[PDB]
Formats: C-alpha cells, structure tokens, sequence
C-alpha cells in the first residue's frame, strides 16, 4: 500500500519536474537571444555615439 | 554540545573526500582528492603565487598542474600530500579551526597497523585536534544500515571490497580486495562509446563520459538477453546532449559498462567478479555465522548505485548459495555516503564518547594507543 | 525492494525538480533585468542616432 | 588593391597617385560585409538604390554599388585573390578546434575583434553566422566587435601600463644592466 | 603456383599504399593516399574529363582538385573514396585482374569489427577477388623479423602504436595508440625551419620540407647535451640545395623534430610520449610475460626511421625497466616495409593457404567469416 502512494507521486513529481524544466530552456534560450540582440544594440551604440562626437 | 556539535567525520577516498559534522544527515563537504602542483611560473589574476592546489581547484586548473592522487586504491601512499588534504578540509571547506573539534577518520579494510598509527600521529601532532578516532569503512556503511553482523560489499572510486563483520569486528582473514572501481569503469565506457564510432577529444568531453555512466548506466539483470534485446532494437537506447548540442546516442553500452564488474574479462582482468568474490568470503568464514552473512549483504560505495545491482546480485548469490538458505541484498538510497552517515551517527552518539582517544591517552601512551 | 528503488528516484527526482525550479527563477528574474536594462540603450539610441545624421 | 582592380574593372582609371591613394579611403568609407553576400550579388542585379556615388579629389563622381561587399568578401573567400588558404571565420574555428576541450565553451563565447581591417560595417553578423553553424549547437557563440577597435591594442596597453599593478612588471635599466637582454625575454 | 605467385599484398596506410606480389621482397607500389576530384570544370591536353584522380596524379595536380584522405588515423573513414584507392592498384598499379588473384591486405591495430566485414564485402562483392585474409598490421611487422613474442612500436604517417603479441595473438587491452606521426613531424619542421628565419612560400618549398626530415633529420640520444653542442656550434650544421640553388641551412632543429616524439609538449601535446607508452603497454601485460616484450621490442614504420631512435629507445625503457631485466630494441633497415615484408612471407608460404577465406567460406557464411 505504501507503495501504490510513493510510485503514485513520484510519478506527478517527475511530470512537474519536466514540465519546470521545459520552461526554464524556453526562457533560458529567449534569453541568449536577448542578451545577443544586445551586445549588437550596445555596440551599434559605442559606435553611433563616437561618430557624432566626430562628425 | 561542547563535542555533540563540534565532532568532525571525514571519510577519505581514493577519488572523493566527504566531510562534515556529526550530526549532519550528508557531508558538508565533498570535493576530489587531489593535489596539484604547477608546471609553470605565473598567477592568475588578483592572486598570488600558489604552491599548491588541491580538490576542485586542481581539477579545474588541471592543465597547468601536476595533479596527483595521495591514497592509491583506498591506502595513503603519500604523507605530505594527504596532509595537505587534510588541511583543506578543515581550513577551507568546513573553515574550522581543528584544536576544538574531536575528528572521526576512516581507514580501509587491512590498513597496515603503521598508517592508523601516522595518521594520529600527524592528526595530533600537527593538527592538534582534542581528540580522535578511525573507524574501518565497511565498518560504517553497515552500522549505518542499522546493523552490526552483515557483508559490504564496499565498492568505490580505487577499490572494491568484502568485509564481512560479526557483532561489530571485521573478520580479516575473510575480506576480499578487488582493484577494478568506479574508475577503472569509466574509461571502459570510454573506449566502449569511442568504439560506437566516438571522439572524446578535448577535456570537456573527456570528463562528461563520467557523468554519461553515472546518469544513463544500468546493471541488467539476464545481461544475456538484454544484449539480444538490443539487436531487435527496442526503445532501450539513450541520447545525451553534451556541453553544446552534439546530442551523443548511447543505446547498448549503458549496460555493458557495469557487466564489467561481473566479468573482470571485459577488461583484461583475470579476477573474479563482485558475486563471486562475495560469495568467497562467505565460505572462508565460520560456518554458524555464514546465514547471517547471507541474509545481510550491505551494499555502499559510489560504483554500487548503477540501478539493478541489487537484483543482479540477488539472483548472482542465490544461484550459488545452498538452497536452503535465505540471501538478502541491502542497498540503501543513499548508499555513496554510508560510509560517512555511520561515522555520523556513531561519533554523534551518546556511548562513543567513551572511546575517542584524547591528547592525554596520547601523550601518555603514543601512537599505539589508538592503534588497538 | 521495488520500494527502496521507487522511493529513492522519487526522492531524487524530487530534489532534481527544485534544483531546476530555483534555476528557472533565477534566469527568469535575471531576465526581465536585462530586457528592461535595454529600453533605456535602444531609446538611448534612436536618440544618439538623430542628433548625428542632424549636425 | 584588391577593390582596386574591381573599381578599374567596373571601368575606370586610378592613373595619377592622387587616383591611387584614394581608393583606400573608398574602402573605409563605403565598403561593407554583407551577411548572406549570395543574396546580395543577386540583389545587385534587381538594382535597387544599394549603389553609392563618392566625389574624387576634384568634381569626376564615381559611382560604386556592388564591388563596395565584394571587396570584404575577400576575408571569407581567400579564392578571389587567388589565396589558397581558408578564411578568417574558418580559422577562429580551427585555432578553437585546436585548443583544450575543457576551454572551448569559453574562445567561442568571446571573439573580440580589432585591427582597421575589422572595421567593415557587418563583419560582425557575418562572423557571428559564420562560427554558429560550423560550431556544435550546444554551444553560444559570442562575436566582441567594440567601436574603438582599430586601436584596440593601443587602449588595452594605455589600461595596463597606467595601471596601479603593472609597476612591479616594468623592465628596469637595473634588471637590465644586470640580466642582459634575457631579463624582459621572459 | 596458381596462387604461389598469384597473392596480392596491399597494405593500406594513412598516408601511404604498399603494394605487390607475395614472394617479393619490397613493394611493387608505394603511392599516396589520396583521391582528389577537380574543383573546376575543363580537361588536360589529349585527356578526356577526369572525375576522379588517385595517388601521385592526385598529389601533382592539387592546385585544381580537392584532396581527400580515405584512412583518418588508420581506419578507414570514407569507404567510396577507399573503394578507388584499390581499384587503382589493382587496376593501373600492379595491373592485374583481381578475380584471380587471392589478396592479403592489413587493417590496424584495434580496428573495428564492423570494418573487418565491410572491406571484405567489397573485396569479395565487388573486386570479386578468389581469396582474401585480413592480417594485423604490428603482427606482421614482428613476423618479419623472425619472431612471435614480442612488442612492436609502429609509426608511420597519421598514428602510433604499441601492440604486445604473445604467440600470435596480439593483445588488445595492452595496446596504446597515440595520435602523432610522421606528418605531424613534417609540419612541426616546417614552423622550426620557418622560425630559424625561412619562407616556404609556393608548394615546392613546402614539399621539401619534409624531404628534408627525411633526409636530415636525427634522434639524438642525449638531446640534452646536443642542443648544449649545438650552442659551442661545432660542424654539426647541415645545408641542404632547395629545387633551385637556395642553400638552406639546418643545424640544431635537424633533431628538434624527433625529440617531438619523446616530448609531445614540443607540439602542444599533453599524451605521454614514445618510450614511456612502450613501457606502460608493458606494465600492463601479464608479469610473466614482461620479460619476453622487454628483450623484443620490434620497431617499424616509416617515422621510425630517424638515425639513432633505437639507441635513444634503448636507454629510454633501461632506465624505467627494474634492472633485473633485458632491454633489447630490435630495428631492421626495410623498416619502413616491416609490415607489407611480413605479409609476402606469410601469404607465401606453404603453410598459410588454409587460412585463406575462399568466396565459398563468404557465399556460405557472410561477412563473418573472415571476421574471426
């Protein structure tokens, strides 16, 4: 009987597990692409500032 | 409180140290055995220059260091180096300071009767640590399990073992040494998934074929047909993805890495196997406690917790024991730290404090005091 | 013995869950940090952008 | 020389040293590295207003659309010039597949540039896509171009030689008159 | 005779094919192994279109083809390109039709069973060839020089090995392969000689570079004291004439370079090197054995070549060997055909042809065969 429980949940804990996980690849992953997105934006700024300061 | 908080257990490995204090469910601390020396001249940025480096910071900096491993197959082959270990662990991992805290050590098996008496010497003399004592690993793992008549096999990063124990004394002329572990075993899967047409290159690939035998290895029960099982090519197979994408499919080997331990053969050694070995040092005891011994085969150590060990061993022991006689396969969870949960438990205990050996035993009786 | 298998996987499975829970937090919170941090560069830059191409 | 020939090509003359020299400052301020250069020969074509007309040292206006990429398509394709040897993406990659395993997650994820040549608008892009697909996917790449990199090298030096700790590394004529030549040779 | 004269010898390297008659005493052939395919359309003079080209016509016109290596390592790697690179030898070099003559070829070291089956699939289904037999390539080596006990370092173009045999069987967990040959040499040279202040600029400077290993190039023993010698610049320089009249000269890294093979970390190589990896194969092998391996340590291939590496080998394993033991490292002059020499003895000879896997053992019995 204690067994029919402790399968039990470690099934839904296991099914939790993987669905946490799912999430944290999605917003790790939207991530490097905002972190990138950046350096580009930042860069394309160092430059678009110096520029000016010139022109 | 004074020593109930303050009582030290480290379990010193050939590949892992585990430390922490008694009382504790877990060690504290757990980091590799290593010390590393550097081959060249130079410093990282913001340090100094550093003689020595030891545990994760010599496996991190691997490349510039002379690493080296101070206990060779689960015996300290040297004294300057372990040393060094030892004050790691306290100054830096558990940031004690050793002369208030009483220190329970472990040894292997036979350990020569002159480095249980170094050890003290050195805890003692150069530590200065109130107090001390050296429990014999198998020792542990099985006291931990609740018992104290019992089989371990003790099996973990240098060396695997017997040690059957009767009512508390490990019986010396019964305990079996093999010296294929942990180890050994993953440079067999190594060779075994270069072999499924592999390149284990740079370092990060090299070190990762470790952490494919703990995750997705198996011990198979009928290894026989679990070979044939893989021909007919069921969902048995395994896809891990490496530090990048370079998704590395392991259907087969999985398995074939931990049959090493049954068949020493697998890798040019012409030893016996775990079961058998087992089950030899069962019939080299006294014959009234071999159904005690049966009936009590503990399991500890990193390399015992591939998944279906146990019942391999169940059926391994059964079909070569009298038929009249009950086998037992004791495999506990959290088996790779029972060892250290043992010293825990037992250093942390109400009648132990009796048989710690104190400076005054020390300084009165040297290091044959401890030694019994 | 079935148990000790099922209950010790539940359990580690368990604690793999709530190791990948607090790194999902943890980039989650690290995120709308770096997506905020840009409005501010990338506005920053419309604007150091327009000066320039009018001087 | 290279955008040189494709300009005298495109049917011109850089006759007097007051053509040549110029030509130079073409490259600097009109050339670019177009990410996807396939698709770009092709939008040439179309002739949309991607072509760019510079004023030489008098009024004799050239007009530059195409040869303005195909000038640093060059570092990714050695072949135009008749150079054998692979190109600059190629080569970040192989130097990477050369080093310890262990060190490869971090070359990949800090390609810093510098040098004037580095320069061309868009070098970065094409870099970035450049390595991405030859490396494993598992791994993040990461293409460093700052604005002041043709004096990267410079400032780097200027950071650490009017730093607070670099004192005790600076070779003395006191080292020196008593090591010989050896002493800074490390 | 049928067969007597009639068996083939081809043994296929990374960098080069051996190839010819058994019962000769060198190889009839000897090419690159290379397959290159035209990166432009268009024809030589007389010819028609070429898709293809192998060996030297491969190599003299690599300016418009792109080149391709079929044996990465030893294994072969692209078995559409390997398929060419035989039926070229057959076919051109040795120009014989090969469904008549039976065919000893070799494959390497711990070469994949898998391999074993697919080129004698080819052999057989598609060259259709009457009798084939797959040798090892060390074990041929140390058969030509008379024995069957012994180690052999071999060494040639793309790896290096170390395969203890013990009566015939060569054993596979003491076998050591490292990475770094002969080509690996020509181009550390090339940075040596560009860095003693030279250009090698157009593809016949580059060429040479390693006409100039070959030709020049030493193993000194006691590589210490030579580089001292090279210092107090005694008549050990040595100018070699390039295709035209630029004399260059080459003093000191004329043995820099082989000093590589006992230094990986000349070449940022971290493996261990030559000598010591002759001796870990050995103290890896049974300990009744040990002794046989010490006194017959057989050398072939072409990076084996270098004058005074037997002497410097000679005093590189007494020095790790217990002194209780003999140290003998055999080196023939063919060399750098030990194992193509070996091979025309065996498959000559009047007790082999038992042995040979007929096309009635493979219509009969499948790849597996051949296999073992």
């Amino acid at each position: 009987d204690k067994l029919k429980e402790a399968e039990t949940r470690a099934e839904f804990a296991e099914r939790s597990v993987t669905k946490l996980e799912k999430s944290i690849d999605d917003l790790e992953d939207e991530l490097y692409a905002q972190k990138l997105k950046y350096k580009a934006i930042s860069e394309e700024l160092d430059h678009a500032l110096n520029d000016m300061t010139s022109i | 409180d004074e020593d109930e908080t303050t009582a030290l257990v480290c379990d010193n490995g050939s590949g892992l140290v585990k430390a922490g204090f008694a009382g504790d469910d877990a060690p504290r601390a757990v980091f590799p055995s290593i010390v590393g020396r550097p081959r060249h001249q130079g410093v990282m940025v913001g340090m100094g220059q550093k003689d020595s480096y030891v545990g994760d910071e010599a496996q991190s900096k691997r490349g510039i260091l002379t690493l080296k491993y101070p206990i060779e197959h689960g015996i300290i082959t040297n004294w300057d180096d372990m040393e060094k270990i030892w004050h790691h662990t306290f100054y830096n991992e558990l940031r004690v300071a050793p002369e208030e805290h009483p220190t329970l050590l472990t040894e292997a098996p036979l350990n020569p009767k002159a480095n249980r008496e170094k050890m003290t010497q050195i805890m003692f003399e150069t530590f200065n640590v109130p107090a001390m004592y050296v429990a014999i690993q198998a020792v542990l793992s099985l006291y931990a399990s609740g018992r104290t008549t019992g089989i371990v096999l003790d099996s973990g990063d240098g060396v695997t073992h017997n040690v059957p124990i009767y009512e508390g004394y490990a019986l010396p002329h019964a305990i079996m040494r093999l010296d294929l572990a942990g180890r050994d075993l993953t440079d067999y899967l190594m060779k075994i998934l270069t072999e499924r047409g592999y390149s284990f290159v740079t370092t990060a690939e090299r070190e990762i074929v470790r952490d494919i035998k703990e995750k997705l290895c198996y011990v198979a029960l009928d290894f026989e047909n679990e070979m044939a099982t893989a021909a007919s090519s069921s969902s048995l197979e395994k896809s891990y993805e490496l530090p990048d994408g370079q998704v590395i499919t392991i259907g087969n080997e999985r398995f074939r890495c931990p049959e090493t331990l049954f068949q020493p053969s697998f890798i040019g050694m012409e030893s016996a196997g775990i079961h058998e070995t087992t089950y030899n040092s069962i019939m080299k005891c006294d014959i009234d406690i071999r159904k005690d011994l049966y009936a009590n085969n503990v399991m500890s150590g990193g390399t015992t917790m591939y998944p279906g060990i146990a019942d391999r061993m169940q059926k391994e022991i059964t079909a070569l024991a009298p038929s009249t006689m009950k086998i037992k396969i004791i495999a506990p969870p959290e088996r790779k730290y029972s060892v250290w949960i043992g010293g825990s438990i037992l250093a942390s205990l109400s009648t132990f404090q009796q048989m710690w050996i104190t400076k005054q035993e020390y300084d009165e009786a040297g290091p044959s005091i401890v030694h019994r």
